[PDB]
């Protein structure tokens, strides 16, 4: 989740949302330096009393400033390119959950073995309990096991919506007839939330996402009790 | 047939201070207003059938 | 100053593009109450302004370039640029339909039956009156060539004659392509199937109909001596536009007459 | 059995398919094993993944029109 | 072209005294600005 | 008279002016929507309602400020003014047609007001995507209403487009080239081109939409066999096009501000500027799917979309050291319009290479649909297209109008507007990057510091458009006509005198065959 | 599926009148006899209450609302089934 | 997949020579890169005899006659196998 | 049975893909209720039409391709 007064990225819970951390530094690093070195040129144009308005010669220094950003550009291609195979990347998953959009709210299915399935919904700010989050809390949890690769497999039932949950580094549209994929995989416990990511009518802003990760014999125990 | 384009380009040459749309005689005005005055009235008419699906 | 010496043309000010905008106004709004509240008087009085409009427009621009004599060289250049500009666009608006299209046929969804035409669709056959379709609008784009030959070479009755056989050809897969859709067995509501292929078909029928009203117009000019045999856009873009015409039904064929089904 | 394995010809975000063949593939093994008896063999294999992967919906919605004859797909 | 040329005369609008355009701009303007205002306001009294 | 000259007028510069005032008022309407967004973010809760009020706020600030204000005051209202005064020509080649293209407008606007009156108006966003703009999550007529609104300025634009480009292409002096044109002119040549090419596709898009709606297509509906990505692809096709339409007649109008206060007689490395643009044009049409990144696309084609995405940098990057490398021996005039010019350079620079981030699909899955994105457009159209527009209307406002604007007031009005943008999205950065998604009512309590700020900062920019507006009038009771203009050798607008008569250029211009 | 043929390199008006008559023309009669052989009248399709098609989110704006426009109850049946 | 672009109305030797140095040659290097990026060396293909391939009806008319003409020992079996 | 019915996807003077279809058909049946045994059922049927329609130095060849394993279809 994210505290006041933030910045930068949510805290990294899963390797590739880690992987992302690094490769922003490293994408932000460079828009510093040109949007800097650009700041910099213009202030150096006018500051100076010597003229020259005659003509200029062109095409000199246009490779210079054409094969130069250039290669900048593959600097920040080649990382960026890397970390999106990997993400689309070749794993066994051991668990496959699905959620399923719907206008106001989200409904999982762990299907595997038996039809568990629920419905997720958020908590009215006024029936909060003191310390729980105003407009994040959903009555019941996604609950998955840690250090797992779990399967996501997003869709939804109405109008596009979209399953997001940023410290895992996710989000996935919904597409309705569509089961579109995604490789959950935290490397610690606890609740991580997200928010629906994309407009779904009047209460697109209220209708939250909360994984709640625990170890795995905590994660069938649940299962059990909840059918 | 014919091939009168002779008596019409005189027509229509005839410098009598009349924009082109109205050069042509007594039905173009005629057809001009017609048009002119369909025109309004339908606006008018959209603009109440709006006023009036506006409300529930 | 005063004298104009560029060979260009200062229009008058003119009532139509007031009268047209207006027109457009009443046809959407218009539309708008038909599908929602039941009602065409506000889509009938748009069609009329609009007709109204387009003649007296049109009749305008036959009055400054025939009888007033303002479509100098220079102008006509622009013409031509134009009208290629204007079927360009419309070129990019049937892609929107080709690709809608072979985006569903090439990836039926489950729905369908997960394959293509969707189960319970029974495709017309390309090879009965399709194919009739396609060479009549063929034949019309020979005779009018012919036509346009005819008139270049001053051959007043040829032209006429050409310009004739190629009206009719227009007219019979007007009527050939009315009497498919009521043969067919499958609607505009018949899934992505009926979507595709109406709509597609449907929009370029459409064409064929202003492209046969545009040859009639140059057909009575032609009987009034408008034409000579040098100076005769009004029928170069009828010309070029006919021609898009039949290209539009050629990939039509191909692709969901043929190919889609 | 975990969960519906890693499937080659369906490498992409994209599942839509997945689901969907596996689904085809045991209702038509099964009416298969049904009309020929063979000791009424049984193709789980196929149920297992469809389950897994299609969401609920779905499978009902296909299971009725499976029922009332109006299922699209060819079985 | 009887129409007129220069400073203040190639315009729909009058600004021959600056008051009534003071007027003029102030409810071109200003109608262009509240009428957001005013929709939303028309919107919450619907039912 | 007034009807002939006003209602049917068949005058560039009539119709210009007639553009450049639809266009002002638009952006009233649009400044007023924005106000109400920020009104509704700046506390921590819910001022208006729920999301279907607020997005159909949303929705209107992004339609009218696009096709309403942007569109028609640099094409239809500079395009118009300038661009047969900076070749020669008497007037456009379509005169008549031009005139429609305009009226056109008005209606179309109407449509769109219509459309949020009637019903629940239409909470869709800007994007009018299905599901959600279909008839059963939004029944009625507001979005059909929406849909048609867009059809008329579709047809408005593509004709304008029409008799741009044979204008243009047209009506030069015999002796002069296309590399003998003015940038702007290049400029406003090649957005009519792209308008030609893509805004015919959105019209085949929204005419699917709206017979999915009322005809029962189904088009983008999965039950027929439909596909709701179906639309984003055609969508996007014109959308992305569509805000290089809207930057290109700005970088036009900054190529020639930075010259001529620079006192240069032309832009350093023009034909590197002609081929820049011809590529960002180009280049624009190839790169639409980098808006549908979290859709479920194969990452192949993922790849393909960040790749061809990010060439544009490079000619983009072309035209920024071009503008610098014309600043450099410059005898530098510190006016009003040279200011907007300066701002437009680093701004734009700005809210470009955080584009280049958003490139990225791998990291565009925690960016999309988050305020990064609104922070990265509003920088390029508050203070890139926006800023070329107040720096070409400072700059030419005397050869419209006769009349001069006071400097000073005019620069006091760029200080107060840069501060209130700055300050309206530079937090919008981090809220995006922790996570506040777009399209939301209220936010979770974390959110709330920067959003108040950013809310602040748009009620500054309130004080800076209210200000203009007095600006305008000032100048025009005071009456200080124009005497004297610099360079004139090399700025034909300006040769015909402040403000040229009706009919400009009776007897052609004198142009040598070398 | 042809190749091309017969060569005649002066092309003037009569040589497209020459091809409209002996070529253009000659085609639409044999295509014409064609599907005027070809005219099988196919028997109405077999109804089945398929859900992906005979759609209706949206009764027309025409009719009762349930009847498509170039409606022909010979062949096409209603969501509920044949005409009639 | 493109649609088109930035028209110059005035097409002479000046303009192609602009296209020729402005977008073909450019083109040339950026997918020589590409090409040049993507040189990812597959390993030699799995040998299993098949009888549709490695056909051999008459020896070729050059070296051992066994041996086709662009061989690359590396990627190309002889019919009994790998090379070496 | 008496021999291989006529089969409407096979309508035509030509008949080798009638033949190959049922071969593989078979064959694909063959090694899945071995893999699974399911009371080790078995697909007859596509043995008695691809025996009947299919020429011995075909049905041979290609068992041979089977047994060294350069048979190129899947099965
Ligand atoms: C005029 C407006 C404008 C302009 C010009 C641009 C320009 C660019 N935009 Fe766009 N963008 C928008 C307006 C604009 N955009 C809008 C409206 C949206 C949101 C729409 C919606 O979804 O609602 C959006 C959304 C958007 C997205 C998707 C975000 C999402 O996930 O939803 C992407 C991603 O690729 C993107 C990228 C870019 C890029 C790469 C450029 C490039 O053109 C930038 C080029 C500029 C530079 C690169 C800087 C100058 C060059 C140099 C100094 C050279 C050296 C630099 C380097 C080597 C990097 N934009
Ligand atoms: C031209 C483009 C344009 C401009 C200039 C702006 C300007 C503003 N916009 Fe933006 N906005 C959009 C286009 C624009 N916007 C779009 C496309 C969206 C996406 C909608 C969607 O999500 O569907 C959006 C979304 C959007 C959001 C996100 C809402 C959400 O997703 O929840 C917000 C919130 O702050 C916002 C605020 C503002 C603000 C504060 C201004 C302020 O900066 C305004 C300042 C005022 C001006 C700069 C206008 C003054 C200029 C004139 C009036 C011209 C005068 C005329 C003459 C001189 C002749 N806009
Ligand atoms: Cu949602
Ligand atoms: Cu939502
Ligand atoms: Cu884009
Ligand atoms: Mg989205």
């Amino acid at each position: 989740m994210a505290y006041p007064m933030q910045l930068g990225f949510q805290d990294a819970t899963s390797p590739i949302m880690e992987e992302l951390l690094h490769f922003h530094d490293h994408t932000l690093m460079i828009v510093f330096l040109i949007s800097s070195l650009v700041l910099y040129i213009i202030s150096l144009m006018l500051t100076t009393k010597l003229t020259h308005t005659s003509t200029m010669d062109a095409q000199e220094v246009e490779t210079i400033w054409t094969i130069l950003p250039a290669i900048i550009l593959i600097l920040i291609a080649l990382p960026s390119l890397r970390i999106l195979y990997m993400m689309d990347e070749i794993n066994n998953p051991s668990l496959t959950v699905k959620t399923m959009g719907h206008q106001w709210y989200w409904s999982y299915e762990y299907t595997d073995y038996e039809d568990l399935s629920f419905d997720s919904y958020m908590i009215p700010t006024s029936e909060l309990k003191p310390g729980e989050l105003r407009l994040l809390e959903v009555d019941n949890r996604v609950v998955l096991p840690m250090e797992m690769t779990i399967r996501m497999l997003v869709s939804s039932e109405d109008v596009l919506h979209s399953w997001a949950v940023p410290s895992l580094g996710l989000k996935t549209d919904a597409i309705p007839g569509r089961l579109n994929q995604t490789t959950l995989m935290s490397s610690r416990p606890g609740l991580y939330y997200g928010q629906c990511s994309e407009i779904c009518g009047s209460n697109h802003s209220f209708m939250p996402i909360v994984l709640e990760l625990v170890p795995l014999k905590y994660f069938e125990k649940w299962s059990a009790s909840m059918l | 047939f014919e091939n009168r384009v002779a008596e019409k380009q005189k027509l229509f040459q005839e410098d009598n201070g009349l924009p082109v749309h109205l050069k042509g005689g007594a039905t173009d005005n005629i057809l001009y207003r017609v048009t002119m005055t369909l025109c309004l009235g339908g606006t008018l008419y959209s603009l109440y059938c709006l006023g009036w699906a506006s409300f529930p | 100053m005063t004298h104009q010496t560029h060979a260009y043309h200062m229009v008058n000010p003119s009532p139509w593009p007031l009268t047209g905008a207006l027109s457009a106004l009443l046809m959407t709004s218009g539309l708008t109450m038909w599908f929602h509240f039941n009602s065409m008087t506000l889509l009938m009085i748009g069609l009329t302004t609009n007709m109204l409009t387009m003649y007296q427009w049109w009749r305008d621009v036959i009055r400054e370039s025939t009888f007033q004599g303002h479509h100098t060289p220079a102008v006509q250049k622009g013409l031509r640029y134009g009208m290629i500009l204007f079927i360009i666009s419309e070129v990019l608006f049937f892609t929107g339909f080709f690709w809608a299209f072979y985006h569903s046929s090439l990836a039926p969804t489950p729905e369908l039956g997960g394959c293509w035409p969707p189960t319970g669709i029974h495709p017309l056959n390309p090879l009965e009156v399709p194919l009739l379709n396609t060479s009549v609008l063929l034949a019309s784009g020979v005779s009018i060539t012919w036509a346009h030959h005819s008139l270049m070479e001053g051959d007043r009755k040829h032209m006429l004659q050409a310009l004739f056989i190629t009206i009719t050809l227009g007219v019979y897969f007007t009527l050939l392509q009315a009497s498919e859709y009521y043969e067919a067995p499958f609607t505009i509501s018949d899934g992505v199937y009926g979507s595709t292929f109406f709509v597609a078909t449907g929009f370029h029928g459409l064409h064929v109909i202003i492209g046969s009203t545009f040859l009639i117009v140059c057909f009575f000019r032609q009987l009034k001596f408008h034409f000579t045999s040098n100076h005769h856009f009004g029928f170069e873009a009828g010309a070029w536009y006919w021609h898009f015409v039949d290209v539009v039904w050629l990939f039509l064929y191909v692709s969901i007459y043929w190919w889609g089904s | 059995y975990q969960t519906a394995p890693f499937d080659s010809r369906f490498p992409n975000q994209n599942q839509t398919r997945n689901c969907w063949q596996n689904y085809l593939d045991f209702h038509r093994c099964e009416k298969a094993m049904t009309a020929k008896g063979g000791d009424v063999s049984v193709c789980e294999w196929y149920r297992r993944v469809y389950k897994s992967l299609c969401p609920i919906s779905w499978v009902s919605t296909w299971d009725d029109r499976r029922a009332e004859g109006t299922f699209p797909g060819k079985i | 072209s009887h129409y007129e040329e220069g400073p203040g005369k190639n315009i729909p609008f009058s600004v021959e005294n600056k008051w009534r355009l003071l007027a003029m701009m102030t409810l071109f303007f200003g109608s262009g600005f509240a009428a957001p205002f005013f929709i939303v306001r028309h919107q919450l009294l619907k039912k | 008279m007034f009807i002939n000259r006003w209602l049917f007028s068949t005058n560039h510069k009539d119709i210009g002016t007639l553009y450049l005032l639809f266009g002002a008022w638009a952006g009233m309407v649009g400044t007023a929507l924005s106000l109400l967004i920020r009104a509704e973010l700046g506390q921590p809760g819910t001022l208006l309602g729920d999301d279907q009020i607020y997005n159909v706020v949303v929705t209107a600030h992004a339609f009218v400020m696009i096709f309403f204000m942007v569109m028609p005051i640099m094409i239809g209202g500079f395009g118009n003014w300038l661009v047969p005064l900076m070749i020669g020509a008497p007037d456009m080649a379509f005169p008549r047609m031009n005139n429609m293209s305009f009226w056109l407008l008005p209606p179309s606007f109407l449509l769109l007001l219509a459309s949020s009156m009637v019903e629940a108006g239409a909470g869709t966003g800007w994007t009018v995507y299905p599901p959600l703009a279909g008839n059963l999550a939004h029944a009625g007529a507001s979005v059909d209403l929406t849909i048609f609104s867009l059809h008329l300025a579709g047809v408005s634009s593509i004709l304008g487009a029409i008799n741009f480009i044979t204008t243009i292409i047209n009506m030069k002096p015999p002796a002069m080239s296309q590399y003998q044109t003015p940038l702007f002119v290049w400029s406003v040549m090649i957005t009519a081109v792209l308008l030609l090419l893509s805004l015919p596709v959105l019209a085949a898009g929204i005419t699917m939409l709206l017979t999915d709606r009322n005809l029962n297509t189904t088009f983008f509906d999965p039950a027929g066999g439909g596909d709701p990505i179906l639309y984003q692809h055609l969508f996007w096709f014109f959308g992305h096009p569509e805000v290089y339409i809207l930057i290109l007649p700005g970088f036009g109008m900054i190529s020639h501000i930075v010259t001529y206060y620079s006192g240069k007689k032309e832009p350093f490395g023009y034909m590197g500027m002609v081929w820049a643009m011809m590529s960002i044009g180009f280049l624009g049409f190839i790169v639409w799917a980098h808006h549908m990144f979290t859709v479920g696309m194969d990452v192949d084609t993922r790849a393909y979309f960040t790749s061809a995405t990010m060439i544009i940098a490079i000619p983009t990057g072309v035209k920024v050291f071009s503008w610098l490398a014309t600043l450099h021996g410059g005898n530098i005039k510190w006016s009003p319009a040279m200011m907007w010019a300066l701002g437009f350079i680093f701004l734009f620079t700005v809210g470009g290479l955080t584009g280049i981030v958003l490139a990225n699909s791998s990291l565009d899955i925690v960016l999309h649909d988050t305020y990064y994105v609104v922070a990265h457009f509003h920088y390029v159209l508050s203070m890139g297209a926006v800023f070329a527009i107040m720096g070409g209307f400072v700059h030419w406002f005397p050869l419209f109008s006769g009349y001069t604007l006071n400097d000073t007031w005019a620069k006091i009005h760029f200080a107060i507007m840069f501060v209130g943008v700055n300050m309206t999205f530079f937090p919008q950065h981090f809220l995006g990057l922790s996570g506040m998604p777009r399209r939301y009512s209220d936010y979770p309590d974390a959110y709330t510091m920067w959003n108040t700020i950013s809310s602040m900062g748009s009620f500054i920019s309130l004080t800076a458009v209210m200000l203009m507006v007095f600006i305008i009038w000032e100048a025009f009771a005071s009456k200080r006509e124009v005497l004297t203009v610099d360079l004139t050798t090399t700025n034909l607008e300006w040769l015909n005198g402040c403000p040229p008569p009706y009919h400009t250029f009776e007897e052609p211009t004198y142009v040598n065959l070398k | 599926a042809s190749a091309a043929k017969g060569d005649h390199g002066g092309t003037g008006a009569r040589t497209w009148r020459f091809l409209t008559f002996g070529l253009a023309l000659p085609s639409v009669a044999l295509c014409t006899l064609n599907s005027w052989l070809h005219s099988g009248h196919r028997e109405r399709p077999a109804f089945i209450p398929y859900h992906h098609l005979r759609i209706r989110t949206k009764p027309f704006s025409w009719g009762d609302g349930n009847h498509t426009f170039f409606h022909n109850p010979r062949v096409n049946p209603l969501p509920t089934g044949y005409e009639k």
